[PDB]
């Protein structure tokens, strides 16, 4: 009753637990988060890279992904990152199910209220934004099954033309729109356009993420990000 | 061109 490729996806999708315990390894030390008055804004820029490090390990895992040249995998991320990083934060507020507060990777727990108190307008807007598309899919039932799918829809959203290998990731396009359209009309009949309405839902997430861009961008030019930050490094496309 | 995503796809 559920798509080949959704299964398999699943058989890749690691528990919000063990990332959050292989992270938090890779984060800690002493000077805030810990505390938690006030926030480290270098330990969550850490926070977010060590988030992508882990997507990008879960891509090279992927179906089709696994088969592809360094340079198609390189395009592909560079045209996903932002996108596969917000849908990430999304999905983990959906799961957590709290109005008031926001559930970060680590496990850290910020309250709305100390968004309001310490974000900029820029990344205040962001944040109340994102928790109004995890309103949107909480209300369509947003589940394990199609959040895995979504996410590889997203790591394959770009044309073939920008690829070497067409063929190969043109069926991976195919099968995942197949693959979410078969499972939403399977097991949440009584939602007329499911599939339709996650599509627009991405390009809520894809509006998003440039808005997310911009403003990394911001605090690139302020000279307020950490050195070597791979999310600035993804910015620059450059690669 | 090495690249911190580049050592992420070239296991190193
Ligand atoms: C590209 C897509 C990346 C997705 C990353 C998702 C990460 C979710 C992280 C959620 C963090 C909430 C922290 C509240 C901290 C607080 O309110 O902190 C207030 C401070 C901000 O102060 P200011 O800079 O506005 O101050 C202006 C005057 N001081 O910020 C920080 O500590 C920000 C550190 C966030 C590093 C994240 C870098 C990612 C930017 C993506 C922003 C995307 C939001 C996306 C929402 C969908």
């Amino acid at each position: 009753n559920v798509p080949e490729l959704i299964l398999q996806l699943l058989q890749l999708e690691p528990e919000e637990d063990q990332v959050r315990a292989r992270i938090v390894g890779c984060l800690q030390e002493p000077a805030k988060s810990r505390s938690d008055q006030p926030a480290p804004f270098s330990l969550l820029c850490r926070m977010a890279d060590q988030t992508f490090i882990s997507i990008v390990d879960w891509a090279r895992r992927c179906m089709v992904f696994k088969e592809l040249e360094v340079a198609d995998q390189m395009t592909l991320l560079q045209n996903c990152w932002s996108e596969l990083l917000v849908l990430d934060h999304i999905y983990r507020q959906v799961q957590y199910g709290k109005e008031d507060s926001i559930l970060l990777v680590t496990g850290q727990e910020v309250e709305l209220s100390t968004v309001a108190v310490q974000a900029g307008s820029l990344l205040h807007s962001l944040v109340l934004r994102a928790q109004e598309l995890v309103l949107q899919l909480h209300a369509l039932q947003l589940d394990r099954q199609e959040f895995v799918c979504l996410k590889f829809l997203i790591l394959f959203s770009l044309d073939v033309k920008f690829l070497n290998n067409h063929s190969l990731v043109k069926d991976a396009q195919e099968k995942a729109n197949a693959a979410l359209l078969d499972y939403t009309l399977c097991h949440y009949p009584h939602c007329g356009d499911k599939f339709q309405q996650l599509l627009l839902c991405l390009v809520e997430v894809r509006a998003l993420s440039m808005q997310a861009k911009e403003y990394l961008y911001h605090k690139h030019l302020g000279n307020e990000m950490p050195r070597n930050n791979l999310l600035i490094e993804m910015l620059q496309a450059k690669q | 061109h090495p690249t911190i995503l580049y050592t992420l796809l070239s296991p190193g």
